């Protein structure tokens, strides 16, 4: 059984491809760079 | 106390686990100039694990890093991590090893006993006490599958307790990089089941698949690629390293995961995975990590999970975690999916927990399965061989360095039988 | 010899660098080709006077001596629970606006020596003082007095 | 915890949808990025944001990537803002059979996934209108996959009706009679707005010449925060999400009920004069501030629910309820002496900032279910009688898939639906 | 998602087309080397309708060049252009462009009428497009002769195409001599003026406006029955050198020189004609009662002339971008019956494609009877 997938997930077909300026497939994921932080080793 | 040793091998070898040596840099704080700079002390006791000392406090890595080429060795200290390993651990070869398994495995036979043998023992002896033997070769190649997977019959002829750990790469048709596939992947696998008791399986489709899937990045390297296993190698021995509530190790993952002295061949996977534009508005907490484990999107080694029953299921856990979920959605998915479990065993789930989340992260759970579909990864790689053997078309290469045509017929009459046991207990 | 600036490559965070692209003369559009569907509405969650009647009519004063036809409300009608349960005061008719008054030095003074309570001339003056603190307008009231001579 | 699900789809309900988060948002304490320095509209996630609950689906790509630019970027889930390639180009065939049953599957999903998170789910806010492809012909598709699924559960949509004397499509009442052909199965409460009426409520009360269409969703965005202030403010009076299907509906297709807020008023006007509870539902009748375009004195009121907010006493409700039901101008229906309903609540009326409204200190939203919107009905099948004809435009609807055996099967639906205001309109003996 | 293939095809289609490119440049902000200028972000948000780019901030058009080619690329923009595509074959690069392309929706192909490169090739064309992409719409902007040829050439045409713009340069010359007081009409003016007609409907498919309506959109609006589909254009805020100050500028002021009978591009006669589907598309910042009630107050001031037995006779559009220099602006496109004058002209000056002309004078004839 086949899982719902939205548009311009795989790119295993060839695609032309875009500046994210301009508003295209699968621009926002690439827009966002990707963000992470911490403090510090927590304790137990 | 319980030292773990890290036999990185091939070119695959020396820069898949030129990222594992960096997850473990971090989540023990190590600067990339040999010294421990962090505040909390809980990570500097279970230092010893993975890092030996020296004078000023310097931390260097029990390592090996092996290859037939003096190739990846100007890569892997060309890297920002390539002053914390060993000077003279990196064994060189000034020749080529040139794609083929018969260079390396009995050319190379009688080389690797002064190369390697002579480290180890040099090495593995001199810590106050030891627990395993962990490699991680290409099957694919002419290094790993070469000189690395002859040592793993070398050091197991030597010390038979211990625990063999090869996180495996066994490629797949869809991507492909050399045509003769069938001639040293196929040729080690028959070597695997007698000399290897804990045998993971990698893949490059199931790898991009959950970088375009998942993670949502468009052109992904290999340094995307390598942290998914990266993350995995450091996330399994989340109780040999750190506090908790309910430890496990490398004998007591094994226990619960072998029944059968060759229904041995596992399976990865790593809960808590979620895109790059989308981090805040999901809540990471227990039964969504669940819901990311099981299904056949997440799991690493290319294959669907449906078709064949899970003998056997391990998890682990890290964070500061209530335990009530935690054993309650594992006992919803062995009731509901009853069709996807065998019968006649009745327990089939394992969790072990820790204390610490990894670096920047909550809460982690990495996944271990032992399935009966991995015959679907050793029936499409035995499906070309013997329709390239009626050709007998890259023969050329094997009957001039020393193999017959002989043992070729017995890897493939021993690769069925390994695929004999799975079929019948389906 | 160069601008300290040079941005980034793309709308993507973190791009290599590249310089500004120049606009040139007479081809800035910016000001003129705004958007029209969510600029003209910008509500920020991080003013102005009130219009109409309270229906509690607290604003304007209170009359002494009502009309008949007087329905407008003033407030001075208490809850049912305070005309079923009232105090020994509106048991017998001394209410809130003569607590609330203002009255005078000599009323307090007389109040004081009367009331049953006997006090230093300097407590008195101190009294006052903590009473007109404890009002935000400043006056002598008998809630106040009270108040003040209770906490202190 | 009566939570309920906002779909903002097609064009012409998703400006209304950036208007309608705004009003939540500045209501409450939350910032447009969602942290707040609730829970019926609202998903919270620990690390500091609030999480709308609303998904925005529509097939014209720049209007969603309007907001994914604009200023309310950091609010929704950025999977919840789902676009297809191309238009519906107001075609019913191409809204709902070719490109919108392309992503029926993913949003069977989005609901889904959202309503597992909610606990205590009273219904939906869909919010389209009646001359779509992708307006009133998909907003078709997300009903009858719902009630196939969820069932039993509130659904209220706020539908902008079509006017009667002006209109910008053209092709219009094709599809429109094919929208009520199936959301008489499964609605429960289609409100209705026509926009002519509030074009002209600016231009007497409100000292407006020239309004734009972004007045306009702010006085739509008022009505549902005056029918939802019910579920995030408690009140002396409350009115709840299952009661509106027994207050409302008397026979099981008289379910379209009109809308209107009567103390609209500018700055200089409120200031002058004041505001009593006994004349803001005066207001309320009187035939110049309704917001949809009818004559109410043609009309017999069948069940008003006024709605009132703010600084009200509830003896000075009943006071006003007897003055105005013994008006002999405004008729009623003799088989429903019961006739109105309150709801007061201590919440005030809001006020966006930057706007053009006073701050007055009582607002109502009376909810009037009439008589008179049949003789708006009586124009709908009349137009759509004559391009019928001739098989006028019909050469593009065929195009896409559909077929001629339906047309004439929805009039005569639309013509069993203006019949059913006559055996109720004709009283017993 | 709309997109677009652009061809030149015969002479004037060719200049026409050039001046097409530059007033779209110009109002994306592209040097005519290729370099993009953002001074705002909405300018490269849909340049992916009407182009691909190239490495180093360098675009290039979706525009074919087919038939003249060495004075276009002498000419004020000819550098942008692909020269690997300047054709003189026409399958494979329209196949390369259509394949490289995501989902497609329309072509703009530049001709005329009247001759033996514009009418012809144009057919031979359209045919050779419509034969393999039968899902998009051909915007074919044509040149038709004066009635003070086309028969051969149409009567594919109008099987095929449907958004063909046919009124001419005897309008256009009596437009420049009183509604502009311009002295001398030289061909580039009336270049200018047409490209500027063509720019003014491509704001849906490149701008977020506000009524968005695309071209299949338009297509089901306007055309009833699908042989009636010759359109007529016009630009409004065109005046002098000297009326600018004393004229003023409103929604019911653009409204008066977009139904103003000396401005639209027609010689034809609204007095003899009966709309049956109008659009006026509007470029600006400009409020919305305005709009709907000048609309339907210019509809309610004629009863007769715009069409009975159609209760809506008009249908405005709107877009938050208005032109260069301009503050707004409006355009005018009708579809009436003041147009089969031309038709009977031309059919007074094989055989069955004579009779098939015949058929659509009098398919306007029956359809303009009660
Ligand atoms: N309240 C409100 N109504 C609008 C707005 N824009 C357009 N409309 C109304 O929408 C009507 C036509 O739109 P619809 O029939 O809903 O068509 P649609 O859903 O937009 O479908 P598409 O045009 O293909 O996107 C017009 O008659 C307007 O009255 C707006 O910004 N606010
Ligand atoms: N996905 C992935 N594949 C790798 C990586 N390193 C090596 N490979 C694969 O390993 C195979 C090459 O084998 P190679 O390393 O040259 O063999 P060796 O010479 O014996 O080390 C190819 O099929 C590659 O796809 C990696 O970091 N990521
Ligand atoms: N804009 C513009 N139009 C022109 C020019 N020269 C000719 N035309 C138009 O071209 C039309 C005739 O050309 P046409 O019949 O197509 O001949 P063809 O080009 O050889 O196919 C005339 O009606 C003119 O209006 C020019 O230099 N500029
Ligand atoms: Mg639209």
């Amino acid at each position: 059984a086949v899982s719902p997938q939205s548009s311009s997930t795989p790119s295993w077909k060839i695609e032309t491809k875009y500046s994210t300026r301009v508003l295209t497939g699968n621009w926002t994921e690439e827009r966002r760079k990707f963000i992470k932080a911490t403090e510090k080793t927590p304790q137990t | 106390m319980r030292e773990i040793v890290h036999l990185q091998a091939g070119q695959c070898g020396n820069q898949i686990g030129a990222k594992f040596w960096e997850v473990i840099s971090d989540e023990h704080g190590i600067d990339p100039t040999g010294t421990y700079h962090g505040d909390s002390d809980l990570q500097l006791e279970r230092i010893n694990v993975y890092y030996n000392e020296a004078t000023g406090g310097k931390y260097v890595p029990r390592a090996v890093l092996v290859d037939l080429e003096p190739g990846t060795m100007d890569s892997v200290r060309s890297g920002p991590f390539g002053q914390i390993f060993r000077p003279d651990n990196f064994v060189f070869g000034q020749s080529g090893a040139g794609n083929n398994w018969a260079k390396g495995h009995y050319t190379e036979g009688a080389e690797l006993v002064d190369s390697v043998l002579d480290v180890v023992r040099k090495e593995a002896e001199s810590c106050d006490c030891l627990q395993g033997f962990q490699l991680t070769h290409s099957l694919g190649g002419g290094t790993g599958s070469g000189m690395g997977t002859l040592l793993i019959s070398k050091i197991r002829e030597e010390y038979p307790d211990r625990i063999m750990n090869t996180f495996s790469v066994v490629p797949s048709p869809k991507v492909s990089d050399t045509v003769v596939e069938p001639y040293n992947a196929t040729l080690s696998v028959h070597q695997l089941v007698e000399n290897t008791d804990e045998t993971y399986c990698i893949d490059n489709e199931a790898l991009y698949d959950i970088c375009f899937r998942t993670l949502k990045l468009t052109t992904p390297t290999y340094g995307d690629l390598n942290h998914l296993v990266s993350a995995t190698m450091s996330g399994v021995t989340t109780c040999l390293r750190f506090p908790g509530q309910l430890n496990a190790d490398l004998r007591k993952l094994a226990v619960n995961m072998v029944p059968f002295p060759r229904l041995h061949f596992f399976m990865p996977g790593f809960a808590p995975l979620t895109s790059r534009g989308s981090q805040q508005y999901r809540a990471l907490t227990v039964p969504e990590l669940t819901q990311q484990m099981f299904d056949a999107k997440n799991m690493m080694a290319a294959c669907d999970p449906r078709h064949g029953r899970y003998l056997t299921v391990a998890a682990v856990f890290r964070g500061r975690m209530s335990m009530k979920e935690v054993d309650e959605q594992m006992l919803n998915v062995q009731n509901k999916n009853s069709s996807y479990f065998v019968e006649w065993i009745p327990n089939n789930v394992k969790t072990a927990v820790c204390d610490i989340p990894p670096r920047g992260l909550k809460m982690s759970a990495t996944f271990i399965g032992n399935s009966t579909a991995i015959q679907e990864l050793f029936k499409r790689i035995s499906e070309q061989f013997t329709a390239m053997f009626r050709r007998k078309a890259f023969l050329h290469w094997y009957t001039g360095e020393g193999m017959d045509e002989m043992e070729f017929t017995e890897a493939e009459s021993n690769m069925n039988d390994l695929v004999s046991e799975y079929q019948q207990y389906q | 010899l160069l601008k300290p600036e040079d941005i980034v490559l793309k709308e993507p965070g973190s791009s290599e660098k590249t310089l500004r692209t120049l606009l040139r003369p007479s081809d800035k559009v910016s000001n003129h080709y705004k958007t029209t569907s969510s600029e003209i509405s910008a509500v920020v969650g991080a003013c102005y006077p009130t219009y109409g009647v309270p229906t509690i009519r607290s604003d304007i004063p209170a009359p002494l001596i009502r009309r008949v036809s007087d329905r407008t409300s003033y407030g001075e009608e208490g809850n049912a629970y305070s005309l079923l349960h009232p105090t020994i005061f509106a048991q017998k008719g001394v209410f809130e606006r003569d607590f609330f008054k203002t009255r005078s030095k000599q009323e307090i003074s007389e109040i004081l020596c009367n009331i049953g309570v006997k006090l230093s001339e300097d407590e008195f003056e101190n009294v006052w003082n903590l009473a007109s603190k404890k009002h935000h307008r400043g006056e002598v009231c008998v809630e106040n007095i009270r108040s003040v001579l209770d906490e202190l | 915890m009566r939570e309920c699900i906002s779909v903002h789809v097609g064009q012409a309900g998703v400006q209304i949808g950036n208007a309608c988060w705004e009003l939540y948002c500045l209501e409450h304490g939350i910032q447009p990025d969602g942290q707040m320095p609730f829970n019926t509209f609202f998903s919270e996630t620990g690390a500091g944001k609030h999480v709308p609950r609303a998904v925005f689906v529509d097939l014209e790509p720049t209007v969603i990537d309007e907001v994914r630019t604009g200023t309310y970027r950091q609010l929704f889930h950025p999977e919840q803002l789902i676009t297809g390639k191309e238009d519906a180009a107001n075609n019913y065939a191409r809204g709902h059979y070719t490109i919108g049953k392309e992503l029926i599957d993913l949003v069977l999903d989005r609901i889904r996934k959202l309503a597992d998170q909610c606990t205590g789910l009273q219904g939906f806010l869909i919010f389209h209108s009646f001359g779509g492809g992708t307006g009133s012909g998909f907003t078709s598709l997300l009903m009858e996959r719902l009630s196939v699924d969820y069932g039993k559960k509130s659904k209220l949509e706020f539908s902008i009706y079509p006017a009667p004397q002006v209109s910008t499509a053209v092709v219009e009442p094709y599809n429109s009679i094919l929208t009520t052909h199936t959301t008489l199965e499964h609605s429960d409460c289609a409100f209705m707005v026509d926009n002519e009426a509030i074009y002209d409520i600016c231009r007497r009360n409100l000292d407006i010449e020239r309004p734009t269409y972004t007045n306009l969703n702010r006085l739509i965005g008022q009505i549902v925060s005056s029918i939802t202030a019910s579920l995030r403010f408690d009140g002396a009076l409350n009115v709840d999400l299952t009661e509106f299907q027994t207050n409302l509906v008397p026979y099981p297709r008289i379910h379209f009920p009109l809308a209107t807020y009567a103390p609209v008023i500018s700055a200089e006007k409120a200031y002058h004069e004041q505001l009593s509870v006994a004349e803001i539902t005066n207001a309320c009748f009187e035939p110049a501030n309704q917001m949809v375009k009818c004559d109410p004195r043609h009309g017999k009121y069948m069940a008003c629910c006024l709605l009132y907010r703010g600084d009200v006493v509830p003896k000075d409700v009943n006071a006003a309820i007897a003055t105005i039901k013994t008006k002999r101008t405004i008729q009623f229906v003799d088989w429903c002496p019961t006739g109105f309903k309150v709801g007061i609540n201590y919440q005030p009326p809001t006020v966006v900032p930057g706007g053009d409204l006073a701050k007055v200190q009582r607002a109502v939203c009376m909810l009037s279910n009439t008589t008179a919107i049949a003789e708006a009905w009586a124009r709908l099948d009349h137009k759509f009688d004559l391009m019928y004809a001739k098989r006028a435009f019909v050469h593009w609807y065929v195009g896409e898939g559909m077929e001629e055996g339906e047309f004439s099967e929805a009039r005569e639906d639309m013509a069993a639906l203006e019949k059913d205001y006559e055996e109720v309109g004709m009283d017993s003996v």
